[PDB]
Order: structure tokens, then C-alpha cells, then sequence
């Protein structure tokens, strides 16, 4: 899940074969969404306790954003820690390409190129539209192709991700036998 | 009225079936 | 359409100017401020001439409000001298 | 023990209180009429026999007690005699500041007047503000109060 | 470094800005901004 | 402690009842090895009811690590709900002369 | 106007101090003024700390 | 001082620094702390309940 | 030279009249009962300072007020520069009562 | 175990430190104020204040932009927190929480003194809701000031 | 309620409505036991309680007093030392009702034994007192 | 016009700039007048020796 | 599932309809450990089980037998006395599978110690029998 | 909040939406304590850990080391 | 298409005169860009 | 449009009151 | 302190209040507030 993973790019234009374009934006908040959504955000158990030494280690940067002016009395996390998977390294930071910063609903008249080149592996480029939409790669969340009569209809759900010693000390005594 | 209330209910049911089978 | 509307409305005289200062206007404003400060150095408060004597002291002109300020070598705010709009510099 | 002090010239401690007199123009009886309206919204009328500020307010503005608006437009004493054929400036109703009282209908006191709604409890400019000195610059240009995103996600 | 751009990007913007400057200079007196005004022909030329 | 300790700004303290509440003026930095130190606090609200004697404020609401106790070494003073008209008149006249 | 957003960088686009507030002073450190002392008279006197 | 006690020499020095550029040239300004006299009161009064 | 202008290792201003002491190795805030063998009088001091002079065998250094608190009728602690004392550690506790 | 105890103690001292994320630089006009002056017969104007939180737009033909704003309680419900309060009344707790965000408090009744309670994975609005509900209080927001009433 | 494959949006919504109540009760609770470091063991009340630094609060705030658990009634075993690790349960999920038991860590290492399974190795750093009323 | 610590820091920084190997030519004598000028370029002081 | 801010009503309903399984399973279970008072400790089966008066049933109904927990396998420590408080866990959340451990209360107070942290104080009101097969 | 018998479908759903978070966190967890049989007690690390045969995996697979 | 560590970007190219004519009135550029260049209003100047 | 959007709430709401009443 | 305001904010409100006062003084006997009433011309003048 990287901001540059769609190998092939397909560009459409609003003036042609487009029937409806709805662009929406929302402000991030932990009140709504699922626990996984706030886990992907700054919320996470930064402080964990190793079961061997008890040193109470920290695994990630805190992130106390829009939580308050104190920043020294609270932690802004969850109760359940993430399951650590690696041997020594910590769990990787949220990719961020799974985070939506804009949402786009595109209903448009289906064409052949709009059928073969419109897959979630491609990067969408919408032209002849609002300046903040033009020139940006839109990640296709889903494509739907409906057929009710001779007409073919296409619904595209897309989005934009906000994303960028000499030796050991002591050993047991050995016996060495020249052979 | 009741005819359409039922139609709307059935629409909602089928729309939900869409979603049930839309998500992995 | 917006320019004539902003011209009709009387300027705030305490916040944003109607015309944002351009780069050449900023150069001319720094010229006027330097001229005034070099002319009025003896009447400047002890604090102001203390920072003015510093070779690492900077003036800071607000591009949108026209406010001119003095900062010492440490980068902390020291004092304010006046306001520069498009044509004249008004000391405070 | 008593310390001795001799005349100096310019100290920092005197410049802490060198400020004493302030020539400001804040709300007062002499600063009520700060804003004057140009000729883009005034009608120049002549003073005829049988004319009065009451009739001018009734005719042009439609309100009998609006005559003060005419008087402030000319800076004249209504109790002093106006010569016949003298030019008065009557404000037009179409281009005027509405004199509609502003209230907050849901307040801890129930209802209260506000003049600007910016020096009231509705300002919301300092709410949730992370100082930073970078949010301040964005407050100055556009007045952005809250952010929209807070995630690290790199 | 990068060479500065020599031409002005937007000249009607320059005209409008010169007219707003007339108001700034006159401190809220020169408010006319259409072609029928006195300053607009000079500023545009 | 082995490191410097910080009592953060706007740290709320109160008396035994919890009705009178003060907040610290700034950050208080107790250097490493030191244990007991001082900072100024201001009342939650204006009024003469916040003028309290010494050793009257001893509770803090947020339980901070390694922090044991808080007190006031001075009686809180200069709590006022507005000065008199005569004092204002004297202050105005003194500016003139 | 109200949907377009841009993101600057911590050091590339702005100075880092633009994104921090002075109220949250960073935790500093200093030499400990409480180091236990050996009055036995055999060797150096400082025992704890560094 | 502001606490009602005779002035702290730090406050004395602050006062001297504040007033130095404001005194007449050639004159001398002396600053020393005030003194306090203790008043002990004894009241015999009749109340109206 | 130790007056109210000095700072103890605790970070507190030195009060010479207080019941305090400087100990070589005890943590600050530790309460030490000092018993003077001459009059068998004991006073509890609070360890706040660390001590400047090291000397030999000098575990504790009482303050002026702490030393004055050890004086008894006919026995002045300040009169004798060096006091042969017994040091113990005390702590706040709940009294032990009969099992209920 | 004696060296491990020292290591644990020093790690415990070191973990408590300013090691949080910096403020996010976001140049936009989105999160501004939404002020509304509304009258029905021009006799008086009612004024309300909100914070912009979302936007919608239909680009194709119909030019329609929909703005959405919420009350300041939305600010208190943004981030989930973990904290503990001891020996504080309801009014004192509300005052500290409001001071954390620059809000005003309107509460005539002091409320009861909470001796020991912990906020476990809850937003400030949620914790305030629990504390006011358990004491028989309720909240309300007008402009910037939050009021708590019996 | 067997919510099978043939279900309406309203039946599924009803199933969710009737079922989320235990999860609502779980809100603001502590479901699982936790591991914590003992920071204070001087209990002024003599009740053998200790204070901990649980990872939820990141050692920023001090916690409440946490009460001990014993295997026997009249046994008063040695308390955990400072900087030692314990496992804490929360009765009724309340953060203010915590009960602890020490575990084997590194500040609490294993004692040396000839047979780690059958042998018993016990060390007491203070006095040991045993009283037996009967034989 | 500057505190003693600020003066010392400024002078030290100026001299570290002056004695940068990029600003020095190997084999060339160090001129005391040049060093004094580099010190005075800090400002807020008068060199005596 | 990352159900973010841009989510449809159906996506939210689907998310609720899938994550509520744990809550459904928790229904009619016993999630947290409880504190209870021992009312019966005479186990006819000789299994050292006790009966409790848990606050859920308000001492109206008697509970089921609750099995003990020990630190090591071959110790049979003294049982809690009547009216002593214990902490009870429920395996798989079943109210009929409870396991207890004594706590320190006042019916079970703390023993007197010189140092409460390091010293060990133990009292046995019956016989004490310790048998060691090895040295 | 308090959802009564006078509530709409949208609010019934919203209440579920916010209150299902804890149940979501419980997924893929072990809520209750378990009873298990010790199958291995020889700990190579000397940390007095044992291996168990929990009924969840039906003794088909071995578990992790479990600490005392 | 230009490649960046952030992501792919569509970029317009032409002679600068046409670029100025098309962007006349700053209609094509998004408001975020305009706000970005005015973020640094206070400009450091040097004093002699 | 908005009239019918609302009528639809009223319908869905009442349909979901029907389900509440339809179940044991 | 702040300067008092010398003018009345609303004079029609003053007329109405003087008419509610005509009712209050007479103990609910003077209930006519329109211009056709006796006291309205006097109060307005």
C-alpha cells in the first residue's frame, strides 16, 4: 500500500462521457469510524511492557494532536496493544495510503477504453474539472458496470490518499581433543 | 403509500444485499 | 469585481491592508524603514538602539498587514517601529 | 542600608513605564459617528418653506424617528433654523446600514445584545488552538480555527 | 539560482493593483475603477 | 530523580474542599537531584474570595508521577473584583501632573 | 476554496520551530545535585549518578 | 513593598533604575526601606444585640 | 557562611533554625531520629542537604535549629561542638493493634 | 536483579518525556468559522456560531456546494484520551477540560467531589458526558461557552 | 436469534440493537489483565497495597492503590519490590479496583535449582515468622 | 548592549567561522589585526587587548 | 475494517453486523473477576471447594462450588474461613466454572511485620505438614 | 447515550456504530481465562515457563511458552 | 506525468506566454497554492 | 425531492418500528 | 468606566412602554394602544 503503486495510468475528462461527479471532504475525528480507523490514525498503544525485563518500552512516537493543551497528563491511545509480529523490530507505522483525504463518486457513460483501462490497479487522472482534482492521481476503490438496457452505465468510487565488542563474556568450559 | 412503503422497504433490502456481497 | 468591492469598503487601519505588499514594495519599505531608523536613532528607546547596534539583528515586514518589527540576534521579538503600506511608512 | 542613585539618561526600567498617555479613539460620545457615507448614497435636496426633518424622514426613509440619520448626514443642530434653499443631504434607504438588533437567543443569560458578534462568546477563534506560531499565520490570513487532519500516517 | 521571470504574469492584475493603490494613496477617496474613470486610461496605457 | 522534572503550565491545584482552584503561571523545572521547588499560580476567577492564607492550598487534581505534595508559601493577595471610582479618578489625575 | 488543501514540510518548506509551541518546553537535563558521598576515606567520594 | 513589608533591596534597585533617568541632573536620590510601628488595641464596647 | 541565601541539595533555601540535617548517602526526605547520648534526648530531622565538608566518619550534619532542639536543662548541645549521637530511621506508620 | 531494577528505574524516568508528534502543517481554508445571522421579520437578528467540518460539491452541470458545521463540543470529541483524576469536583474537572481547549464554562452548581476515577480510552466529551450523567447534570453549548446544569 | 443468510436489513439491525449492550457496558472498562511495574510499595494504611505504572497512562500519571492476592488466608508473603513487574486484574473492570500478583521477570529472576520442576527455592530478604497453633 | 554570555557566544561563533579551514589558506601567517577585526565584527564590544 | 469518515449507511451497518459477534458471545457470560464472601467451605467431595455469596445474586440464592487455585502443584494451603473475601474468575466466562484466591481484607487482615515489604509472616491455625523427598 | 423506546432507526444505528468499538477490539482476542493441560515443562531458557494444550486448538498444534 | 516521492502528478507544458494567458486571474491554480505562498508574510530583512 | 426524502425517513422509521414489534 | 449612551435606542418602544404604563397606573383600565386612542398622540408627541 504505497502512494506510487498503480503502474499504468488512465486519464479521463469531464466534458466527455461523464454524467455525474460528486467530490466530498471530511474532517478526521475519533468519535466516528471503527477502532481500526483510529488505530491507523495517531491513536495507538505507544507504551507497551515487555514480558521479560519489565522495562516498559515505547514502540512509536506519541501523537497528541487536537487532543488538548496539556500533552503531559494523557497518552491518547487504546487499551489493547497491537500484536507484535517481528523478532526484534517493532510493528510498522501506518502506511497512510489506506487513508482517504478526498472521496470521489464518478458515474459516467461506459466506453471500451473505460472498460479495459478502468481497474483498481490504475491511477485516475480527471481533466477539465476543478483545480484541486486536476493533475492528481486518484486511487480507484471500486468499479461497477451496470446494464439495464442497451445503455452501459459505470460507477467509479475513487479517493486520494494523504501519503508521502571483541567477544562474548563467559561461556561454559570446553574440552578440546586433537584428532 | 403502503404500496410504495413496501417497495421502498424491498429496495432497501436489496440494496443491503448489494452491500453484503460488495465487501470482502 | 472583488477589487472595486474592497475599494468601496473602508480599510481597517489595524489589520490586513487592501493591497498586499509586493516584493519591490517590500524592498522600498525596508529602504524607508532603514532611512527613518538611521535618522531617528538618537531618539530611539534604549532597547531599540541596543538591538539596532547588533549586526545579527533583523527587521521583519508583514507582507499583508504592513507591520514592521525588530528582532534581535536570538530571533525573539524585540519591538515594533510602525506600519508600511503601499506608499508611505508611518512610525509608531 | 540606603542605596545611592545618580542622574542617568536612558534606562530599560524607565522604558517599562515610559508609556502613560494613550490618544486612542474608542467607543465614546465623541467617537460615535466614526463612519460617514459618501455621495454615492446621498440625495442633495433644497430646503423649501414648510420643510422639516420629520417630513424628509417620512418621505424618503419612511420612518418618523429616522430623522437623526438625516441630521448625522449633515452635522447640523435640528433646533437651529435652516435657511430656505439650503442644500441638505438625505441618505437613501436602499444603501444603508441596517439598524437591526443582534441577539444570541440561546445564552447563559437567555438573550443579550451584541454589536459585532466578534467580541462576544461566538468568536470561536481561540478554540482548540495549538499555538505553534504557524497556526497563527493561518489565523491571520483565513482564520483557520481547527485543522482537518491529525494523523501521522507516513 | 533560478533566473527571475522578466515579464509580468498578469497585466490586468497590474492595472487593478495600480487602481487599488490610488485608493491607498488617497486614503479612501479615489474609488473609481471602471474605464470611465480618470485614472484607468492612464494606468492601462 | 535522575533527570529534570517538569510540572506543566496551567496545573490545577485546590484546597481541601476543591472550591477554590489555582493554576500555575508557567512550566516549573525541578533540576535533576532536586526534589522540592517553587512557581507562581493565579486564581481561576477574579474576586476577593480567592485571597487565602498560607498553607491553605494542598490538593492537585491530576496525579502526576513522582510528585508528592504542593502548598502555598504566601497568602494569596490582590484578588479584586474591580477598583473604586475615586481610585480611578486619582490615577487619571496623576497622569496629567 | 474550502476543499483544496496543501501540506508543507518540517524543514524543507518551513523552519521546524514554526510547528512547535513554547508552552511545552522540552525536557532538559543537568548534573545531579544529589550524589551520595563516601566518608570512609578510601578513594573518590562520589558514588551514585554517573 | 507590594507584600506590605519594608522593601527588598532588589526592589530598591529596580526603583532606583526606574527613576534614574527622571531625576534632575546633579541631584542625588537616596532610597531605603520604610519602618513599621506596631499598634496594639484594646476595645471595651456595648452592643445592641 | 551558611545563611538563608544558600540552596540545599534539595533545591530549597537553607533555614538554619529548622530541624533538618545533611546526610552523606540517604535519600532526601528520609526522617532520621538523632539521639544525643549525653541527655538521652532524641529529635527527628529531615534529610534535605548533602553536606559540603566530608571529613572522616561524618555521616550526618545537623542544622542549628536541629542541634538546639537537642538541648535540655543543664545540657546545651551548642556548647559541645561535636555530639556523640545515635542515628535511626523512622517512618510514618499505622499503629499495630489487636487482631479484629 | 539489582542491576535490572536500576535499568527499569532509569527507563521509567526516560519514558516520561516530551516525545510527541509535531503539529501538522496544513495550508487550507477548511476549518474556519461558520457564522449565521438569521431573521424572520427584520425586527431582530439571531446569531449562531459553528465550526466548519465537511464539504460537498457536484461538479457536473448543477453547481452546488454544501457546507457542514458543528458545535464546539465536536472539538471535545475528536481525540480518545487516557488519564486519571483524583480529588476534584465536577466543576473543577469541567474547568480543566475546557481550559485544555480554550472554552468557557457556565456552571452555577459546583457538583460533587470526585475522589478517584480514570478516563480509559474516552474522548473528553465522552468523559464529561459520563461524569455529568452520573451526577444528574447535563451539558449544552452556545458559541464558545459550554454550560452544565442540573 | 439465529440470524441466517436470508435476513432483511431490519432483522440485521434488530440483531445489532439487541446485541450491543455487553460491548456498551465494556466501554470505559478494563477487559484484560495487565502487566505493570511497581513504583510504590509503602502503604500508609498497612494494607500491603502497591502503586503501579501501567502502560495505559505511560508513567505520566500515578495510579490508584492496588490490593494483594494470597493463596492462603493468614499468609502475609513479602511484597513486590520497587521496579518489579506484577500482573493486575480489575474487579468488575473498574480501574480503581485492582488486584495484583508478582510474576517471574528479570527484576524478579528465577532462583537456582537442581531440578527446576520439583525443587523449591525460596529466599526472604527480611525476617521469617511462622506460627502454628496445632502440631 | 549584549549580556556577557551572549557576547562570549557571539565571539566564539565568529572565531569558529574565521578559523574554518575553508576560510584559511595553509602556510599563510595569521594576522592579529584580522583576528581583532573578526572579533569586533560581532559588535557590542570594544577590544582592549 | 477501516470504516473511515467517508462511509455509507450500509457500510456502517455491515461493519456493526460483523463486529458484534464478540458482544453476542459475551451475552449471558461473566466477563470480569468478582469479589465474593465465602459462606460454605465444607466440601463433601474433599476437593477443597468453597461456596460464595456473589453480589450478582444478592445473597438470595446460593452459588455453585468454586475450585481453588494454588501456586505449586503439591501444596494444600489452608482454605478461606467463613465470611472471608475471595476473588473469583470464571473460566470461559461460565458462572458454573469458578476458581478463587483469597485476598487481604479485614476478616483477613495483614500480619504484623517489622518491614512489610521483605519480611514474611505466616500463621496456621491447624497442623502444618511438610514432607520433602529429597534433601 | 440513553437510547429509549422513542428513538428512530438512524439513531438506533448510530448508537450501535459508536458502541460496537469494544466488541471490534475483542475480535481475535482471548476474553476469558482458560483451563489447559501442561504438556512441556522443560524450559531451555530457565524462565520456568511451560507449554500447554489448550482446547481451542484441540491438541493438534502446540502453543507458546507460558510464564508463571 | 512527473514522478515524485509523494506521487504521480500531471503537469502542463507550453511556452510561458500561453501559460501566463491560461492562468490569467489565477483561475486554474487551486486556492491552497495561493495560501501557501502567502503563509510567510513576515519577511526577514537585514538592517545596516 | 426533500419532501420525498423525508417521507422516506418516515417510512423507514416506521418500517423499523414494525420490525421491533414483529419480534420476540 | 464606559461612556453612557445619551440617545434612546428605540423611541417606538418608548411609546409602547408609556402605553403599558397607562395600563399599569390605572390598574388595567386603560387598554387602548392604537393611534385612535386618547393618549397615543400625546405619548408620541
Amino acid at each position: 500500500i504505497t502512494v506510487n503503486a498503480k503502474k499504468l495510468n488512465y486519464t479521463i475528462s469531464v466534458v466527455d462521457n461523464v454524467k455525474s461527479l460528486i467530490v466530498t471532504d471530511q474532517a478526521q475525528t475519533d468519535a466516528t469510524g471503527s477502532s481500526q480507523k483510529i488505530e491507523h490514525y495517531g491513536g495507538r498503544m505507544t507504551t507497551v511492557v515487555d514480558a521479560d525485563s519489565g522495562s516498559l518500552i515505547k514502540v512509536d512516537k506519541d501523537n497528541k494532536r487536537e487532543a488538548g493543551s496539556a500533552a503531559r497528563t494523557f497518552t491518547t491511545g487504546v487499551d489493547v496493544p497491537q500484536p507484535q509480529i517481528q523478532k526484534q523490530y517493532s510493528n510498522p507505522r501506518p502506511e497512510g495510503a489506506s487513508v482517504k483525504e478526498f472521496q470521489l463518486q464518478l458515474e459516467l457513460h461506459t466506453s471500451q477504453s473505460d472498460l479495459e483501462n478502468l481497474t483498481p490497479d490504475t491511477a485516475l487522472y480527471i481533466e477539465n474539472t476543478l483545480p484541486f482534482i486536476v493533475g492528481k492521481s486518484w486511487f480507484i476503490e471500486s468499479v461497477r458496470h451496470s446494464f439495464s438496457e442497451g445503455i452501459f452505465t459505470s460507477q467509479v468510487s475513487a479517493y486520494i490518499p494523504v501519503a508521502p565488542s571483541q567477544g562474548v563474556g563467559k561461556l561454559p568450559v570446553y574440552e578440546i581433543l586433537s584428532y | 403509500p403502503q404500496a410504495i412503503a413496501k417497495q421502498i422497504a424491498d429496495i432497501i433490502n436489496s440494496q443491503w444485499q448489494g452491500t453484503l456481497t460488495d465487501y470482502a | 469585481e472583488e477589487a472595486k468591492k474592497k475599494v468601496k469598503v473602508e480599510t481597517v487601519q489595524n489589520g490586513n491592508l487592501k493591497k498586499t505588499l509586493s516584493e519591490k514594495q517590500l524592498i522600498d519599505g525596508v529602504k524607508r524603514v532603514t532611512e527613518y531608523l538611521k535618522k531617528n536613532i538618537s531618539f530611539q528607546p534604549r532597547t531599540i538602539q541596543n538591538i539596532l547596534s547588533d549586526p545579527k539583528s533583523v527587521i521583519k515586514i508583514d507582507k499583508d498587514t504592513g507591520q514592521v518589527s525588530l528582532f534581535n540576534g536570538n530571533g525573539e521579538f524585540a519591538a515594533l517601529v510602525g506600519t508600511y503600506n503601499g506608499d508611505i511608512f508611518s512610525p509608531s | 542600608t540606603t542605596q545611592e542613585f545618580l542622574s542617568k539618561n536612558k534606562t530599560i526600567e524607565s522604558e517599562l513605564l515610559d508609556l502613560l498617555i494613550k490618544p486612542n479613539t474608542d467607543d465614546s460620545i465623541l467617537t460615535r459617528n466614526k463612519q460617514a457615507i459618501a455621495d454615492r448614497d446621498l440625495f442633495d435636496i433644497e430646503w423649501e418653506p414648510g420643510q422639516s426633518l420629520n417630513k424628509l424622514a417620512t418621505e424618503y426613509l419612511g420612518d418618523s424617528f429616522a430623522w437623526q440619520i438625516i441630521a448625522d448626514a449633515n452635522g447640523i443642530d435640528p433646533t437651529k433654523e435652516i435657511d430656505i434653499g439650503a442644500g441638505l443631504k438625505v441618505p437613501d434607504q436602499k444603501a444603508l446600514e441596517n439598524s437591526i438588533k443582534k441577539f444570541i437567543v440561546n445564552s447563559p443569560t437567555g438573550k443579550q445584545l451584541i454589536s459585532d458578534a466578534k467580541q462576544s462568546i461566538l468568536n470561536l477563534i481561540g478554540v482548540g488552538d495549538s499555538n505553534t506560531e504557524f497556526s497563527k499565520t493561518l489565523k491571520d490570513c483565513i482564520g483557520k480555527v481547527v485543522n482537518f487532519s491529525f494523523d501521522n500516517t507516513q | 539560482l533560478n533566473a527571475p521571470q522578466l515579464v509580468v504574469d498578469d497585466y490586468e492584475q497590474l492595472i487593478i493593483d495600480s487602481l487599488v493603490h490610488t485608493n491607498v494613496v488617497s486614503n479612501g477617496e479615489f474609488t473609481d475603477l471602471d474605464a470611465s474613470g480618470f485614472m484607468r486610461p492612464f494606468a492601462g496605457t | 530523580l535522575s533527570t529534570d522534572f517538569i510540572v506543566p503550565i496551567n496545573f490545577q491545584v485546590s484546597d481541601l474542599s476543591g472550591t477554590l482552584r489555582f493554576y500555575t503561571i508557567g512550566n516549573l523545572v525541578i533540576p535533576a537531584g532536586a526534589t522540592f521547588g517553587t512557581i507562581e499560580a493565579i486564581a481561576e476567577d477574579i474576586g476577593e474570595k480567592y485571597n487565602v492564607s498560607a498553607n491553605f492550598i494542598d490538593q492537585y487534581s491530576t496525579p502526576l508521577t513522582y510528585l508528592q505534595y504542593v502548598t502555598n508559601i504566601r497568602p494569596a493577595t490582590n484578588g479584586r473584583s474591580g477598583e473604586t471610582i475615586d481610585n480611578l479618578i486619582e490615577r487619571c489625575a496623576q497622569i496629567i501632573r | 476554496k474550502y476543499i483544496s488543501t496543501s501540506y508543507a514540510q518540517g524543514g524543507i518548506d518551513l523552519p521546524i520551530d514554526f510547528l512547535e509551541n513554547p508552552d511545552d518546553a522540552k525536557d532538559t537535563n543537568s548534573a545531579s545535585t544529589a550524589t551520595e558521598v563516601d566518608s570512609v576515606g578510601n578513594g573518590t567520594v562520589s558514588r551514585s549518578g554517573v | 513593598d507590594v507584600n506590605g513589608n519594608p522593601a527588598d533591596p532588589v526592589t530598591i534597585s529596580t526603583v532606583g533604575a526606574t527613576l534614574q533617568p527622571r531625576i534632575m541632573l546633579g541631584t542625588r536620590l537616596l532610597i531605603s526601606p520604610m519602618e513599621v510601628l506596631n499598634i496594639e488595641l484594646e476595645l471595651i464596647a456595648l452592643s445592641d444585640s | 557562611g551558611f545563611d538563608s541565601s544558600d540552596l540545599t541539595a534539595n533545591g530549597e533555601r537553607f533555614n538554619p533554625e529548622g530541624i533538618t540535617a545533611a546526610h552523606e548517602s540517604l535519600p532526601f526526605g528520609t526522617l532520621v531520629k538523632v539521639t544525643w547520648a549525653v541527655n538521652n534526648k532524641s529529635v527527628v530531622v529531615r534529610i534535605n542537604d548533602r553536606g559540603a565538608f566530608v571529613r572522616l566518619g561524618r555521616q550526618i550534619d545537623l542544622s542549628y535549629g536541629a542541634a538546639k532542639a537537642l538541648s535540655s536543662p543543664g545540657n546545651d548541645a551548642i556548647a559541645a561542638g561535636l555530639l556523640t549521637v545515635k542515628l535511626e530511621v523512622v517512618e510514618l506508620r499505622t499503629p499495630i493493634g489487636e487482631n479484629l | 536483579k539489582e542491576s535490572a531494577k536500576n535499568q527499569i528505574a532509569e527507563n521509567l524516568e526516560k519514558i516520561k518525556k516530551n516525545q510527541k508528534e509535531l503539529a501538522t502543517p496544513e495550508i487550507s481554508a477548511k476549518g474556519t468559522q461558520i457564522t449565521l445571522e438569521v431573521s424572520i421579520d427584520r425586527s431582530a437578528i439571531a446569531v449562531f456560531s459553528f465550526l466548519h467540518t465537511g464539504t460537498k460539491h457536484n461538479a457536473i452541470i448543477s453547481d452546488t456546494t454544501t457546507f457542514t458545521g458543528q458545535s464546539v463540543n465536536w472539538v471535545l470529541n475528536r481525540r480518545v484520551k487516557n488519564t486519571r483524576y483524583t480529588g476534584v469536583t465536577l466543576k473543577g474537572l469541567a474547568a480543566t477540560i475546557t481550559r485544555q481547549y480554550g472554552l468557557d464554562l457556565d456552571m452555577s452548581e459546583e457538583g460533587e467531589m470526585i475522589e478517584n476515577i480514570s478516563q480509559v480510552s474516552q474522548t473528553d466529551w465522552q468523559f464529561l458526558e459520563k461524569m455529568t450523567a452520573i451526577q444528574g447534570f447535563g451539558m449544552r453549548t452556545v458559541g464558545k461557552v459550554l454550560q452544565i446544569y442540573k | 436469534m439465529i440470524v441466517d443468510e436470508f435476513s432483511s436489513v431490519y432483522e440485521c439491525l434488530l440483531y445489532c440493537y439487541k446485541m450491543v449492550k455487553r460491548s456498551e457496558q465494556l466501554n470505559g472498562r478494563r477487559v484484560f489483565p495487565i502487566l505493570s511495574v511497581v513504583t510504590n510499595n509503602n502503604d500508609p494504611e498497612g494494607r500491603r497495597r502497591v502503586k503501579i505504572a501501567d502502560p495505559l497512562f505511560g508513567n505520566l500519571i500515578e495510579s490508584n492503590w492496588i490490593r494483594p492476592i494470597r493463596v492462603s488466608q493468614n499468609q502475609d508473603n513479602p511484597l513486590p519490590q520497587i521496579n518489579q513487574m506484577v500482573i493486575v486484574w480489575f474487579v468488575d473492570g473498574d480501574s480503581e479496583k485492582g488486584y495484583y500478583l508478582p510474576i517471574i521477570n528479570d527484576a524478579n529472576p528465577s532462583r537456582e535449582k537442581d531440578d527446576p520442576v520439583n525443587d523449591s527455592a525460596v529466599r526472604i530478604e527480611g525476617n521469617n515468622t511462622i506460627r502454628i497453633d496445632k502440631n | 548592549s549584549k549580556t556577557f554570555q551572549q557576547l562570549a557566544d557571539d565571539i566564539l561563533e565568529a572565531l569558529k567561522v574565521f578559523f574554518n579551514p575553508a576560510n584559511l589558506t595553509p602556510g599563510e601567517p595569521v594576522l592579529i589585526e584580522e583576528v581583532k577585526f573578526a572579533i569586533r565584527s560581532v559588535g557590542g564590544l570594544s577590544i582592549s587587548y
